[PDB]
């Protein structure tokens, strides 16, 4: 029968393919216009120690996303990038990373999340939130940052314990380590996902 | 002091244990294949597996020597009987350290190199990976039958296994220094591997060390006394050796891992307990 | 057919609600101001649970919600067209696309000038 | 203008209230019940690398069609489980798939908002390009016009051979999620984002009747077997069936145990069986004359996001994200 | 809208109790050729 012969050639090209399929990293990014998204469909394809990443950019439809976001449930990873310069548009940025934090089905995906512009403001800091005031910066390394990205660690940290991470950054217009710190947190992830599934959690 | 007592409670705590991974086993593989490749999932699986039939068959076997009276005469006339009850001995004994030894391996991979162990192993070379290790372990049970050798009858008149309460040439001597410098070599390889792996992590983290400790320490206690007892026979020529008083213990220790794998493996997960 | 029809113009602002169980959805107050886009005001859960405010109006305003009366209130105390909008689907703790240019569970809205 | 549209849609339900004098529960209710369904699983298609989006039974009965996140389009023969094809797409963020009537023809799309037809006799045949938001489904009407829907509130029809949008479609506030036609191929109906559901009349071009009797987005929509009835599936936990000739709902399908949306409804041969796949992974079968839950198929170890019953009624094909396609008897 | 309004707002129904008649007499007829 030439029919079992050819569904016998499709599973072995499928196989193929399985073998391709497995061996990639797949991102979604996201962030406002305002943000430096494209300095960080658009596909961008870039490799770091010898491992493929394939980063999707979806810019082609209008602004309610509630059901075109479902198509990246299995994304390895959510790359939000946060215009930190701009205080006006700060809580539109908290309210959007809020959305996709709590969303279900997005709600076991972890967020490399971008503190994009950090010259600007640093230059703006330089000569909307009132709980600024009462705020002193944390024993980190080296305040206006800071408490930004404390203000988006708030939202992470309250809901989805054990299931996804955020992993904050900052980062400028002029930086060229973004592929080495997206690489080592989908390293993380993939730690976290194994020590998940030999925990049967 | 000996009844057949002990190998019933053993079959039964080992099966009841075995099937209740073998179930949860294989719904968490759907749950967590339906994510990514669960290599670990699928040699606990085999693991299970093994431990459920080696329990099932040799404790039918020595269940069938006992209610016979001990009467090894009347019942195998070539001694057939005496020879598969050796190979599912020797392969029920290997097989579990084995899989053990390359789950250790496996789970030292994916956790110190967590990216190439998701982008470059895939799940064929885990299944083959698996079958190699049943087929090996079966290679060396059938290996003295594949020779000259045969398994001869036990101190105790109620287990078949290799020839030792004898003087006899250097394959009786070599049969047992390969079975025990492989499971002290398969022990070695999993503490080492295990320690790795709890290094790194210290350095869902404290459940994965405490689990790797319990496995750590089950393994090594309930597996040493028999290897040890093996290799001094083996070493020796039973002259300056132990008794079927000893043997006959590190034997119950090392059914007690068979029966203690699935617990310390699958069982004693929070998620599981619950 | 879900309606939400929106009242008053400090400031007690009501939007009643119909055409749907509005004890199973999050409610939200969002406004446009002129020239502008839609901003996102205040929040409130199914329950009377967890409630959010935006930067600018916290601490000033509340929300609340009458599940028997199926109405949500906002007390007040910018100039801009505020409307009460409505979570996607039910027993969900987030409102995705409320504040989007043509959201179809969102009131007409009302104008408030100061 | 407000004011007029009130008063309209006012008018509108004063209609609809005077029309309904019974209930279609009350109907039937000297009916014997349908016994306890229970479906079997047959046939398990696996090969999809990832989960499946969309399914399509052949009009042969036979072969049948599936899309999945991989970005594959595969062929199955659903009797003896061999696969007849495996397409590649060029986008692998596929919504939809098609079978053509004449089963020499299938259709796909989604983010890429392109339709591609593929010829069987496989490569592409035709790119349809005209769509500003996602494509979410497309049904054929024959080897030359195809009718789709996207998420930029609008459907279109088009000429396949020319590769032009005939006919377009306007009226929906929201992203348009599913298409179900006619038996007759001279009407269709759209449910999409605004808790509404559209008639339009083919070759007019101009909606017919709008049905909103649901309370959030509409995700399925399906045709009674005699196309005067239709069914919908929202995200409020909740199936509807709606009659065009009296423009109102008739039965509503829904118990207080579901809190998940309905993601794909089918009807059986005479149309007494609805079969509704669920987010919690799970199918339900109801009476649809009597809105009682005959039934369920369980067996997906994700949610079902595909469900199709084959044209002789012999068989029901569900898809989940599971990665595998099941046939029930 | 309105004219939309106003184009739905002008066609004729059949009632409720014809709609469900019919639909019970075609499942009813075609209940004997359903496999489910
Ligand atoms: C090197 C082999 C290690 C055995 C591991 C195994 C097979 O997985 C556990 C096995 C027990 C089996 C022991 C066979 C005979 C025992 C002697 C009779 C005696 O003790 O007097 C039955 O006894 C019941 C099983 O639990």
């Amino acid at each position: 029968k030439a029919a079992v012969e050819r569904s016998k050639m499709i599973e072995k090209q499928l196989q193929k393919d399985k073998q391709v399929y497995r061996a990639t990293h797949r991102l979604l990014l996201l962030g406002a216009d305002n943000s430096g998204k494209s300095t960080i469909i658009f596909e961008t394809k870039f490799q770091v120690d010898k491992v493929n990443f394939h980063m999707f950019d979806v810019g082609g439809q209008r602004d309610e996303r509630r059901k075109w976001i479902q198509c990246f449930n299995d994304v390895t990873a959510i790359i939000f990038v946060v215009d930190s310069s701009d205080y006006n548009r700060l809580q539109e940025a908290l309210n959007d990373f809020k959305s996709i934090w709590n969303n279900r089905w997005l709600r076991t995906i972890s967020v490399i999340l971008f503190l994009n512009k950090q010259d600007l403001l640093a230059e703006k800091v330089l000569a909307y939130f009132p709980e600024f005031a009462r705020y002193t910066t944390p024993e980190d390394a080296t305040r206006a940052k800071y408490f930004i990205r404390d203000e988006f660690l708030r939202i992470s940290t309250a809901s989805g314990d054990g299931r996804h991470y955020c992993y904050p950054h900052f980062t400028c217009a002029v930086d060229t380590e973004n592929a080495r710190r997206i690489f080592n947190d989908c390293k993380d992830i993939i730690l976290q996902m194994n020590l998940r599934e030999y925990n049967l959690v | 002091r000996l009844s057949v007592f002990f190998s019933v409670i053993f079959m039964t705590v080992g099966i009841l244990s075995n099937s209740l991974a073998i179930a949860i086993l294989m719904k968490a593989y759907q749950r967590f294949r339906q994510k990514s490749k669960a290599s670990f999932l699928l040699l606990a699986s085999g693991l299970v597996i093994t431990d459920f039939f080696g329990h099932l068959i040799n404790g039918a076997i020595a269940v069938f020597v006992y209610a016979s009276d001990k009467e090894w005469i009347r019942f195998d006339q070539s001694n057939v009987l005496c020879s598969i009850f050796g190979i599912c001995m020797v392969f029920s004994g290997l097989c579990p350290l084995l899989l053990g030894s390359v789950m250790a391996i496996e789970r030292c991979i994916g956790v110190t190199k967590p990216i190439f162990h998701s982008t470059k192993i895939t799940s064929k070379h885990v299944k083959m990976m698996l079958s190699g290790v049943c087929l090996f372990a079966v290679f060396i049970a059938l290996l003295p039958i594949l020779g000259h050798r045969d398994y001869k009858i036990q101190a105790s008149r109620t287990w078949c296994f290799y020839n030792t309460e004898d003087i006899k040439d250097w394959e009786d001597r070599f049969y047992l220094l390969l079975f025990s410098f492989l499971g002290l070599l398969a022990l070695g390889v999993s503490l080492l591997c295990n320690a790795i792996t709890g290094i790194t992590l210290l350095r869902h983290h404290l459940e994965m060390v405490i689990q790797l400790l319990a496995i750590m320490c089950v393994s090594c206690i309930c597996w040493s006394p028999f290897l040890v007892t093996m290799a001094n026979i083996g070493i020796n020529g039973n002259h300056s050796l132990e008794t079927c008083e000893t043997t006959l213990f590190a034997l119950r220790m090392a059914t007690w891992n068979q029966i203690l794998d699935p617990w310390v493996y699958i069982l004693l997960r929070k998620a599981v307990l619950k | 057919q879900v309606q939400l029809q929106e009242s008053g113009g400090s400031l007690r602002l009501s939007c009643a609600a119909s055409g749907f169980t509005f004890s199973n959805y999050k409610m939200n107050w969002v406004r446009q101001a002129p020239g502008k886009g839609l901003e996102w005001v205040s929040d409130i859960s199914q329950s009377g649970a967890s409630i959010s405010y935006t930067g600018s109006v916290k601490g000033r305003f509340t929300i609340s919600r009458d599940n028997a009366k199926n109405t949500l209130y906002l007390q007040m105390n910018d100039t801009a067209v505020y409307y009460c909008a409505r979570c996607p689907a039910p027993f969900t703790p987030f409102c995705f696309d409320v504040t989007s240019t043509t959201y179809a569970y969102r009131g007409q809205g009302t104008q408030v000038t100061v | 203008l407000r004011q007029e549209a009130e008063q309209l849609k006012n008018q509108i339900r004063d209609a609809r209230k005077a029309c309904a004098d019974a209930t279609l529960s009350q109907i039937t209710n000297n009916i014997d019940p349908v016994g306890r369904i229970q479906m079997r699983t047959r046939r398990t298609l696996r090969g999809h690398l990832a989960k499946i989006y969309a399914m399509h039974w052949g009009t042969d009965s036979r072969l049948l069609v599936s899309a999945s996140q991989d970005g594959k389009l595969i062929i199955w023969d659903s009797y003896t489980t061999n696969k007849v094809h495996a397409i590649p797409l060029r986008s692998s963020w596929v919504m939809t798939c098609a079978y053509a009537p004449s089963g020499n023809y299938v259709a796909c799309g989604g983010l890429d908002n392109i339709c591609s037809i593929y010829n069987l006799k496989v490569r592409v045949s035709r790119e349809l390009a005209g769509h500003t938001g996602y494509l979410s489904c497309c049904r054929f009407l024959d080897d030359n016009q195809i009718v789709t829907s996207s998420g930029d509130t609008t459907c279109a029809l088009w000429d396949i051979e020319t590769g032009q949008q005939t006919t377009t479609f306007t009226g929906h506030t929201g992203d348009v999620m599913s298409l179900s036609l006619a038996p007759d191929t001279r009407l269709f109906v759209s449910g999409a984002c605004d808790a509404s559901a559209k008639l339009w009349d083919v070759r007019e071009g101009m909606c017919r009747q709008t049905f909103t009797g649901h309370e959030s987005d509409i995700n399925a929509i399906c045709f009674f077997p005699n196309g005067n009835a239709f069914a919908t599936g929202s995200d409020d936990a909740t199936c509807r069936l709606f009659d065009l000739r009296a423009d109102q709902e008739l039965m509503t399908y829904s118990h207080d145990n579901i809190i998940c949306g309905i993601t794909s409804v089918s009807f059986s041969k005479s149309g007494r069986l609805l079969l509704a796949g669920y987010d919690d992974f799970n199918c339900n079968v109801w009476d649809a004359l009597k809105a009682d839950r005959a039934g369920v198929l369980a067996g997906h170890d994700n949610r079902v996001s595909c469900l199709g019953v084959t044209d002789d009624g012999m068989a029901v094909a569900t898809g989940s994200w599971d990665s595998f396609l099941k046939i029930w008897n | 809208l309105v004219e939309q309004l106003k184009m739905e707002a002008n066609i004729d129904r059949i009632k409720v109790s014809k709609a469900a008649a019919d639909l019970m007499a075609y499942c009813e007829a075609h209940a004997k050729e359903d496999p489910l």
